[PDB]
């Protein structure tokens, strides 16, 4: 009868014909989120518990998470439609049946998907749009409101990665138009705000090359150089290198076929997640030793010794809660806990956090696992 | 189990 919407990108928001609704105590806003973040999957109440009150709940937190559902599910009746249908009740947990496209991330999701094959194909006015739309859907920091919950903070890390990728592909697609100079400003801001993000550099130093500015390019390389070198003891990767030597030069570039050929790379990760009927595929961690394969079966898996996590590893050297990979709709990407030993990824520790790639090696100390994204195809 | 993570 009344519009239904919810947001994650900020502060938490459940709307009803565009007026927003308090949710609830923090308690109560979390078990939203976590049934937002889950949309359409069961989160069992074990999961949930976790979630709220993570190292200590109280002897009836039980009778409160059903308090909670009886709750949301009055607020949820205020749309006309059946609660009970909308927030139902598995005997596996608790579902929230929503569409996508009612939630921000969902949208953000499917407008930054659109436009990666806009600029594959070459459209790259029409992917500058999309790209533009899917920023618009951000309204502030993730879960704002539940920035004391633990299982904000991977899940706000892993959504960053998602939107300087979105920021990235604009600047791209804007470069690929004609609009080197008028995108200067923005990337300037972002790689303040973002210094180690080294593919938005990349676009920065294109874009005063292209706007007739090849010395500011040069000295933007030399900043991040510097930046790099000093705060995390690294050198510029290939991609960086490659750009700075062809300035040096004064060689071309070709912004539209470095456009294209991003975006192409990204379409095959779109493919891999997706199966041939439509539905997502799921995404594994193959123990290397044993065979063993753990499926990722919610937005967040956790890993760690203790027996509260998904993938449960008993060594006495893998700490308590170790790590978390994220699902966003869009990439996996795997978090560190500032666990004791690190977490390494193809064969390196890991800074924080990063985009899992189809295939990539994981190391939790002396476990090694293939991460794999595409399907199985045997079992 | 909640015992202090050994060092490598």
């Amino acid at each position: 009868e009344k519009r239904l919407d919810f947001g994650l990108l900020g502060p938490l928001q459940m709307t009803i014909d565009g007026t927003p609704v308090p949710s609830g105590t923090p308690k109560q806003r979390a078990v939203l989120a976590m049934l937002v973040i889950n949309r359409n999957r069961p989160v069992g109440v074990d999961a949930l518990i976790t979630a709220l009150w993570e190292e200590w709940p109280p002897s009836g937190a039980r009778a409160s998470i059903h308090s909670y559902v009886s709750n949301l599910r009055k607020l949820l009746g205020g749309a006309g439609i059946d609660p009970r249908v909308v927030l139902a009740a598995a005997p596996p947990g608790y579902r929230l049946s929503i569409p996508d496209n009612t939630c921000d991330l969902g949208r953000f999701v499917a407008e930054k998907t659109a436009g990666v094959h806009a600029a594959a194909a070459g459209r790259f006015e029409q992917a500058s749009r999309h790209l533009s739309a899917a920023l618009r859907e951000w309204r502030g920091p993730v879960l704002d409101d539940l920035r004391d919950f633990q299982f904000v903070e991977p899940f706000a890390t892993a959504l960053v990665e998602d939107k300087v990728l979105a920021h990235t592909a604009k600047a791209e697609a804007e470069i690929a138009c004609g609009r080197a100079s008028a995108v200067i400003a923005e990337l300037e801001a972002l790689t303040f705000e973002h210094p180690y993000r080294e593919p938005l550099w990349t676009q920065l130093i294109t874009a005063y090359y292209l706007s007739d500015r090849q010395s500011d390019a040069l000295g933007a390389y030399r900043r991040v150089k510097t930046t790099l070198a000093d705060d995390l003891g690294i050198d510029p990767g290939p991609t960086l290198r490659a750009l700075n030597e062809r300035i040096l030069r004064q060689q071309p570039l070709d912004a539209k076929k470095s456009a294209k050929t991003t975006a192409a790379g990204t379409v095959t990760v779109l493919d891999q997640r997706t199966m041939a009927s439509g539905q997502q595929a799921v995404a594994y961690l193959h123990d290397i030793a044993s065979g063993r394969g753990y499926p990722l079966q919610a937005a967040a898996t956790r890993i760690g010794r203790l027996h509260d996590n998904d993938i449960v590893l008993d060594s006495a050297n893998v700490s308590r809660h170790h790590a978390v990979i994220v699902d966003t709709g869009t990439n996996y990407v795997i978090n560190d806990l500032r666990s004791s030993n690190g977490v390494h990824v193809q064969h390196e520790r890991i800074r924080s956090a990063v985009t899992l790639n189809d295939g990539d090696h994981i190391r939790i100390c002396d476990h090694e696992f293939t991460f794999q994204i595409s399907a199985g195809t045997h079992g | 189990s909640l015992e202090v993570t050994e060092a490598d």
